[PDB]
């Protein structure tokens, strides 16, 4: 049940429309999910209809500040229900251009998967 | 549209440099496996003109609380040729508790002279 920290985070990398280029496996013990199936799809897919919109808003304030704290919000879990996250997004630039080249994501997970 | 994509990887680290997690992309970027990097300090494949550039960057990174940095030098591949990397950097927490912060780096093969 209770789980130390290191196991209660999931490292992802975005590309900047926020399609996944990266999860950590750490994923899978905590919603299912294995990487490989995650590459390739929007973040969009694995927010809860209730959130979706306020993850538009801080996608925006992520791109504009270059950093952003997620509110708290739902991700969904791989077979049904969801769990309650907050993720710390950072977009990774090329200080030679100042153009975004990724976005990186720590993820902390706030409870078990709930229905 | 299809574009290039850049060969770059993830990896954490202490403060001092060990890395302590490496994404396996890393065999792409710069040919070893993840195994061969972990509980190494990223200084020992280190161009030696650029070591104390990046031993120096650790430092600045924790003075950033949580802010990147972004550091380029020159990495040993697996195959002994010297590529330029762009390291970006930054500490992180989480923020219910007090562990001690660890640095998330994103490492790409970049073009320099
Ligand atoms: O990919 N993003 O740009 C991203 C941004 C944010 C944001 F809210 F902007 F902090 C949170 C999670 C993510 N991605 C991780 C995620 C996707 C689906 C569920 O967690």
């Amino acid at each position: 049940e209770f789980k130390g920290l290191d196991s209660k985070t999931f490292l992802s990398e975005h590309s900047m429309d926020m399609k996944f280029t990266y999860c950590d496996d750490r994923i899978t013990e905590l919603i299912g999910y294995h990487p490989e199936e995650l590459l390739g799809r929007s973040a969009y897919e694995f927010y809860h209809a209730l959130d979706s919109e306020n993850m538009t808003k801080s996608h925006q304030n992520l791109c504009t500040k270059g950093q952003v704290v997620s509110g708290q919000y739902r991700m969904l879990a791989k077979h049904g229900g969801y769990v309650w996250l907050e993720t710390q997004g950072t977009v990774i630039y090329n200080p030679r251009n100042l153009q975004p080249q990724c976005i990186m994501c720590v993820n902390y997970v706030l409870s078990e998967i709930e229905k | 549209l299809n574009v290039c994509q850049p060969t770059r990887f993830i990896s954490r680290h202490n403060i001092e440099g060990i890395f302590t997690f490496v994404d396996h992309r890393c065999v792409a970027t710069v040919g070893y496996q993840p195994q061969e990097l972990l509980g190494k300090n990223i200084v020992e494949f280190c161009h030696p003109e650029d070591q104390q550039l990046l031993r120096d960057s650790f430092q600045q990174v924790v003075k950033l609380k949580g802010q990147v940095l972004s550091v380029m030098f020159r990495f040993r591949s697996k195959n002994q040729e010297w590529l330029w990397m762009r390291t970006s950097s930054f500490t992180f927490q989480n923020p219910y508790s007090d562990e001690i912060e660890y640095i998330i780096c994103t490492n790409t093969n970049v073009k320099n002279s």
